[PDB]
């Protein structure tokens, strides 16, 4: 919980909120299983819906 | 011949080189990663190198805190998601999936049971990423502008003893580093010091005894000698001089000693050479000598021995009941004698700051060099370890064995006082050459190593019992490891596609540095040299001139990779006498053993008649005899590689101007109408059938239709039933190189012409008739006019830029985007607000130039309006706003527009707009006529294919009134059941064919529809491809093909331009001061047949005019020019081609000689002296003196004057300096740097110092103020503290610096 509560922080170079970064792993957590057992890369839109947020915040 | 010489006949002039066809030019990529990808069935998966073995040993895992296997049982490869043709476009990896299958079982349980519930495997299956196939001519298009993978040259895996020069000597001594370099692990040097001592230093970190090593082995101590030393036939007290000593090493020894024979006598007091007493010895039943005490009894010897042999006695208490001396001084200097106390020493020098333990150390030997692992020494590094000193079959094994170390210990022993010579470290064999093939296998064996170091550290969480298959194995190392190596790898830093010959000498380039070798600096004069093995493996000649010279040489054009590494060029093997067929490509490690005698010799009907062949037998050219010959060359261009190979009369240019030709040849753009040179080579044919951008015939087929764009071809002479019909080849139209140039074919086949396969159809850039053509021969006068070609500069005359002769495109085909800035989203519409209506020309209603309209330099491209914040409001932009009524528009001008230059028209403007809304409001027309043009397309490939079809089912028919009857194609109408039903499957084949390429085309349009794939922030992106017609103004790089490269002088009219005696003005005049300066007489060898062959196409084209395809043209043609008679009726279209000269195919090594071109020329009614009569053109006079007028193949090189001018008064400043950037990219100024300021400085201009570096660059507050006194009138400036004096002392004030200025 330390390590990912600090490397949330000191490793972007601009200091990306906690939140944030927890949000962006479980998005590239979604595109990578999207990749292992979908198929392709799914489009920006499609992670919106596929994770149950608002499509222009995911965008 | 087959189809491309017919045409374009050339007399070849080799004296009758068919020893081995050479192969192919990309070949070596190309088999490289044919066993990378192998790209078959299960049977075919079989490789022990690839990636498929990386894989199988990296990818199965276990798990020691679960007991967890990750089995592999294989991988399937699939097709590529995107064509090759469609991802040049898309600016996107051009790369297949792959699919690996998976096996997690848990059958080892608990309860001393080997199975469990779960215990069966699950056959899983990951998504492992995509690899970049390699496209038919190797290019590896990772995005836009596709990169090959040049082949690297690291040092080969194996023991290695440098011994050294002198240098880093304790006086003059000699060291003999013995250090074995594994293909993937920490390096070992076992060199020597000035006390006579083997160190191992490893990693050339420290410098401890090589005792330490041995302990860490196990075998050292009294046990490390017994290989070194042994038992001396020595008695005890006793009468006289007893012993039983057998003497065989007294020979060349002074006696110390009086060991003369029990009964008479023997080692006499002088001991010369001992050659008599040593057979006496050895003829009396044994050396029995009745004779020391300071000797070595290191020897095997604990109830009365003790350790060490240190004695200074006269064998005491019972005796304990020059050619070698190292291992006896190692074991006494070292501190250590025990193997705990070597495993702490290779402890604290891997890892002095953690504390080394007894089993740590002993564990972190194991995994350098006892773990396969880490130390993952390649199987040619173990073959060549087992070459270099002999071993035991060890080709399974990788990491050095415990018996290596002594053998490498023995014969580094050994060769520091002879005892055989020492591995060249700077040798050919010895550096084996890696391609693109084993880089990415070694790039994607670290990232699965990194993948399966994720999973063990993630499958420890996760249960394998009910597990979701291929949950734990991650992707983003695995494709973010190619990525890298296809993104910013040295490797893969760019790919010269100037023309056909750059694309296959890149392909063929073998770059000594990048990762994994030495760097530029690295390299020395060492390395930067050429061995003797290079010799028809690497072209000493081809090599770029910059720093990275001798690193970045070329492979030959006959040079082969093995599977090892090691380049192999062929050799055509010879008997005793009678030279044989029997080809090897021997490669430079077992060269030096056999033989070579070069190529070139005068051989007999059956054998060698010479007797005193020239040749080599290791290195070292030599005249060996007509007998003891094995190895012959195959050709003698097999020195040269393909961009040397082109030199006609290579043999004539110099070493060093050969190498300046060979690099221009690569470096030459394609040009229009550009054709074969009149004296060129045979290999031009080769490069340019076996290159890329050039269609060849995959049929045998008649032609049907022509039309540019396309070529479509029949099945051929004797087809399959439904295997593939007929083949069409999209040529490929004006798009852009990766150099910006222009990359065009013409289909040279004519309509109804049969054509065989695996020719040449359509040119490619810079070809014509299928011959590489770099440029067009121009008539050359080389002769000083009027000081115009002074130096190197050519002069040009106006009628090579007139005829549109050495004029390109160069499409640059700039790149716009719109990425939605955090001040709104930024737009692309029609024009930026306060713009004139003049430079909004040429626009649609999207905003993009229009596709067809010239835009000059300067000119609104794409009009990018980009929404910002208020601007600073000044007073005096308010007032005159207020004034002028309008309002302050708050968007900021950000339209793309074309830099200065000569571009002018608009090829193609490709528009990638986002996937989420795309064509809502912008380039709907745009993709509205892309899709009525694939349509368009597609409805004429379904058209020819239906068209074939029918002519097929007709032919079938007829054997088996129908003009009355048309409509019966898919029914016989008839009792017939065989037939039609035979009809019947070939119809539903081809419908199906038809049905696949409908699918294809419907996949290509969904997703044109649904969007191309854009970067994650811009939204729509323009790719406007703008093409240029560069005239040969004044100052473009005009190189000769030899070397003689030059400026382009003025361009003189062709009516100024020296006269020749038929009236003809040349087209170019160079200077003849270039040959004796650098000896290139070549070039004037080459000019003269080129003169020839032009006189001999005026001669033909003069006689056909009067008689076309008369009876006396063909004797004529065959005088000159047997394979010339063809039965065709193309002698009137051979004529048409050799109008303007005919060609010559001459050897590289094996040309015509001086004798040859003599004949030549007075066949070709030239004038015996080679040269002729030039009336001048300015004033007009014959000149005293014969002048040379020939037709020399002139090139274009990339480097233009259009490309390479620059000039930008006040540019776009940097950031951390706020000085003018460099380079052309944008506006940037020449820097004016410290040994360009030293001019200035030991002038007397220290006012442009104190302006040029103060006010003119680095001064924020001093350029402006500089710029308006300019601009008022006033050429006064003041600057007090630059802007790089500024950044400066603020760098230092942030260290501990106390820098501040005073008074």
């Amino acid at each position: 919980q330390a390590i990912t509560r600090s490397i949330a922080d000191q490793a972007r170079t601009i200091r990306i909120p906690v939140h944030m970064i927890e949000t962006i792993n479980k998005i590239v957590r979604t595109s990578r299983q999207m990749l292992h057992e979908i198929g392709r890369e799914p489009t920006p839109e499609e992670l919106a819906e596929k994770l149950a947020m608002p499509l222009e915040k995911v965008r | 011949q087959s189809f491309t010489g017919k045409k374009r006949i050339r007399k070849s002039f080799g004296r009758i080189p068919e020893a081995v066809q050479m192969p192919n030019l990309i070949e070596v990529q190309r088999s490289s990663y044919e066993q990378f990808l192998q790209r078959e069935t299960r049977p075919g998966l079989r490789r022990d190198e690839g990636v498929e073995a990386v894989f199988k040993s990296v990818f199965p895992i276990k798990d020691f805190n679960e007991r967890a296997v990750l089995e592999y049982v294989s991988y399937e490869f699939e097709e590529p998601k995107y064509d090759v043709e469609e991802c040049i476009q898309r600016d996107m990896t051009f790369a297949a999936p792959l699919k690996v299958k998976l096996r997690l079982i848990v059958f080892e349980t608990e309860e001393e049971t080997g199975a469990r519930s779960v215990k069966d495997i699950k056959e899983q299956d990951v998504y492992m990423g995509d690899i970049p196939l390699m496209t038919d001519k190797g290019t590896f298009i990772v995005n836009g502008t596709e990169r090959v993978i040049v082949s690297q040259m690291h040092r080969s895996p194996g023991v290695f003893f440098d011994h050294d020069k002198g240098k880093t000597h304790a006086s003059g001594k000699l060291l003999f580093a013995a250090r074995v370099i594994p293909y993937r692990g920490s390096w070992l040097d076992f060199e020597f010091d000035a006390k006579d001592i083997v160190y191992v230093r490893i990693d050339r970190r420290r410098k401890l005894p090589a005792t330490t090593f041995l302990y860490a082995l196990g075998m050292d101590g009294e046990e490390i000698l017994t290989t070194f030393y042994d038992v001396v036939p020595f008695e005890k007290r006793s009468g006289g001089w007893a012993t039983p000593y057998k003497p065989e090493r007294w020979r060349g020894v002074k006696p110390e000693f009086p060991l003369v024979d029990a009964d008479t006598g023997e080692e006499v007091a002088p001991a010369g050479t001992k050659i008599t007493a040593r057979q006496a010895k050895k003829f009396a039943d044994g050396g029995l000598k009745t004779l020391l005490t300071g000797r070595y009894l290191a020897r095997d010897a604990e109830i009365y021995a003790e350790a060490g042999d240190e004695l200074d006695v006269t064998s005491i208490q019972a005796l304990a009941d020059t050619v070698g001396a190292y291992m006896r001084n190692t074991l006494r200097v070292d501190k250590n004698a025990i193997r705990e106390d070597a495993l702490f020493d290779i402890y604290r020098v891997m890892r002095p700051g953690e504390p080394p333990t007894v089993e740590a150390a002993e564990a972190m030997f194991k995994s350098l060099f006892f773990d396969a692992e880490r130390y993952d020494l390649s199987s040619v590094g173990r073959v060549k370890m087992n070459m270099r000193l002999e071993q035991d079959v060890s080709d399974e094994v990788r990491i050095l064995r415990k018996e290596d170390v002594l053998a490498v210990l023995k014969v580094l022993v050994g060769l520091r006082d002879g005892r055989g010579e020492i591995d060249d470290i700077d040798n050919l064999g010895n550096r084996r050459v890696r391609s693109v093939g084993e880089l990415l296998e070694n790039q994607y064996r670290v990232g699965l190593l990194r993948m399966e170091r994720a999973i063990k550290e993630r499958m420890s969480s996760v249960d394998i019992d009910t597990v979701m298959p291929h949950d734990l194995i991650n992707a983003k190392p695995a494709a973010a490891a190619v990525r890298e190596f296809f993104g910013s790898s040295q490797l893969s830093q760019f790919m010269d596609q100037t023309n056909p010959l750059s694309e296959i000498t890149h392909k063929r380039r073998l770059s000594a540095l990048g990762p994994g070798g030495l760097t530029r600096e690295r390299a020395g004069f060492e390395v930067r040299d050429v061995h003797p093995t290079h010799y028809g493996r690497i072209c000493p000649i081809e090599t770029p001139e910059g720093p990275n010279i001798g690193l970045i040489n070329s492979l030959a054009t006959h040079a082969r990779v093995n599977k090892y590494g090691f380049i192999e060029s062929p050799y055509r093997r010879v008997k005793d006498g009678k030279p044989q067929d029997e080809v090897v490509y021997m490669s430079a490690m077992e060269e030096s053993k056999h033989v070579i005698a070069q190529s070139n010799i005068k051989v007999a009907e059956g054998e060698i008649v010479e007797d005193l062949v020239p040749g080599r037998i290791n290195g070292e050219p030599t005249l060996l005899q007509k007998e003891t010959v094995d190895l012959m060359d195959v050709s003698p261009r097999q020195v040269v590689s393909v961009a040397a190979a082109l030199i006609p009369f290579l043999e004539n240019d110099d070493a060093n101007r050969a190498l300046m030709g060979s690099n221009m040849q690569r470096q030459a753009v394609p040009l229009v109408q550009s054709d074969a040179p009149l004296v060129g080579t045979g290999m031009e044919a080769v490069v340019a059938r076996d290159s890329g951008a050039v269609v060849i015939a995959k049929r045998t087929g008649v032609v049907e239709q022509i039309d540019g764009t396309r070529i479509v071809i029949r099945a051929t002479e004797e087809t399959d039933p439904a295997r593939s019909g007929v083949d069409i080849y999209r040529m490929s139209k004006f798009q852009r190189s990766n150099q910006s140039t222009c990359i065009n074919q013409r289909p040279l086949v004519k309509v109804g012409d049969r054509i065989v396969a695996g020719d040449i159809i359509a040119d490619g850039p810079s070809t014509e008739l299928g011959e590489l053509a770099l440029g067009r021969n121009a008539l050359v006068a080389f002769m000083p006019w009027n000081g115009y070609n002074f130096e190197d500069s050519i002069l040009i005359s106006e009628r090579i830029v007139r005829d549109d002769v050495f004029t390109s495109i160069h499409i640059e085909e700039f790149e716009v985007m719109a990425r939605d800035t955090k001040l709104g989203p930024e737009e692309i519409t029609r024009d930026i607000p306060n713009v004139g209506e003049e430079a909004l020309r040429n626009l649609d209603e999207a905003g993009i130039v229009a596709i067809g309209a010239e835009v000059q330099p300067g000119d609104i491209l794409v009009g990018k309006v980009t929404p910002k914040g208020e601007s600073p409001m000044t007073p005096e932009e308010k007032l005159l706003r207020a004034i002028f009524g309008e309002k302050a528009s708050d968007v900021r001008d950000t339209s793309l527009r074309l830099p200065p230059g000569v571009a002018g028209t608009i090829v193609d403007v490709r528009v990638f707009n986002r996937h989420g809304v795309d064509k809502d409001e912008r380039a709907l027309a745009i993709e509205r006529a892309e899709i009525d043009r694939l349509g368009k397309d597609r409805d004429d490939e379904f058209a020819i294919l239906n068209r074939n079809i029918s002519g097929r089912l007709k032919e079938l028919l007829i054997g088996k009134l129908a003009q009355v009857a048309s409509g019966l194609w898919w029914q016989i109408a008839l009792e017939d059941e065989k037939a039609m039903g035979e009809l019947e499957s070939l119809r539903r084949l081809f419908d199906e064919n038809r049905k696949r390429l409908d699918r294809r085309f419907e996949d290509k349009v969904d997703k044109l529809q649904r969007g191309d794939e854009l970067p994650p922030g811009v939204m729509k992106m323009v790719k406007v491809f703008v093409a240029v017609k560069r005239k040969l103004q004044p100052g473009d790089k005009m190189a000769g093909r030899h070397g003689n490269k030059g400026v382009i002088s003025r361009i003189l009219p062709i009516e100024d331009m020296p006269f020749l005696a038929d009236g003809t003005h040349v087209d170019v005049v160079l200077n003849p001061l270039g040959v004796p300066s650098r000896m290139n007489v070549g070039q004037i060898f080459e000019t003269h047949l080129g003169w020839a062959c032009a006189n001999l196409g005026k001669q033909i084209t003069n006689l056909l005019e009067d008689w076309q395809q008369g009876g006396q043209k063909q004797a004529l043609v065959e005088r000159l020019t047997e394979e010339l008679p063809d039965t065709e009726e193309g002698l009137v279209e051979l004529a048409r081609n050799l109008g303007k000269g005919v060609p010559i195919a001459t050897p590289v090594f094996d040309g015509a000689r001086m004798d040859d071109i003599e004949g030549h020329l007075e066949m070709a009614g030239v004038n015996k002296s080679g040269q002729s009569i030039l009336f001048d053109g300015l004033t007009g006079e014959q000149f005293k003196r014969p002048v040379t007028v020939g037709y020399i193949y002139m090139l274009k090189l990339h480097h233009l004057v259009d490309d390479k001018i620059h000039a930008r008064s006040i540019g776009p400043y940097s950031l951390v300096t706020q000085q003018p950037l460099g380079g052309k990219a944008q506006f940037g100024g020449q820097r004016f740097g410290e040994m360009e300021v030293w001019a200035l400085e030991a002038y007397g201009a220290a006012y442009t110092l104190q302006e040029m570096l103060t006010v003119k660059s680095d001064d924020v507050a001093g350029r402006t103020k500089v710029y308006e006194s300019i601009v008022r009138g006033d050429d006064t400036f003041e600057a007090g503290i630059p802007e790089s004096f500024n950044v400066l002392v603020k760098e230092m004030r942030s260290l501990g610096l106390n820098v501040e200025l005073e008074n």
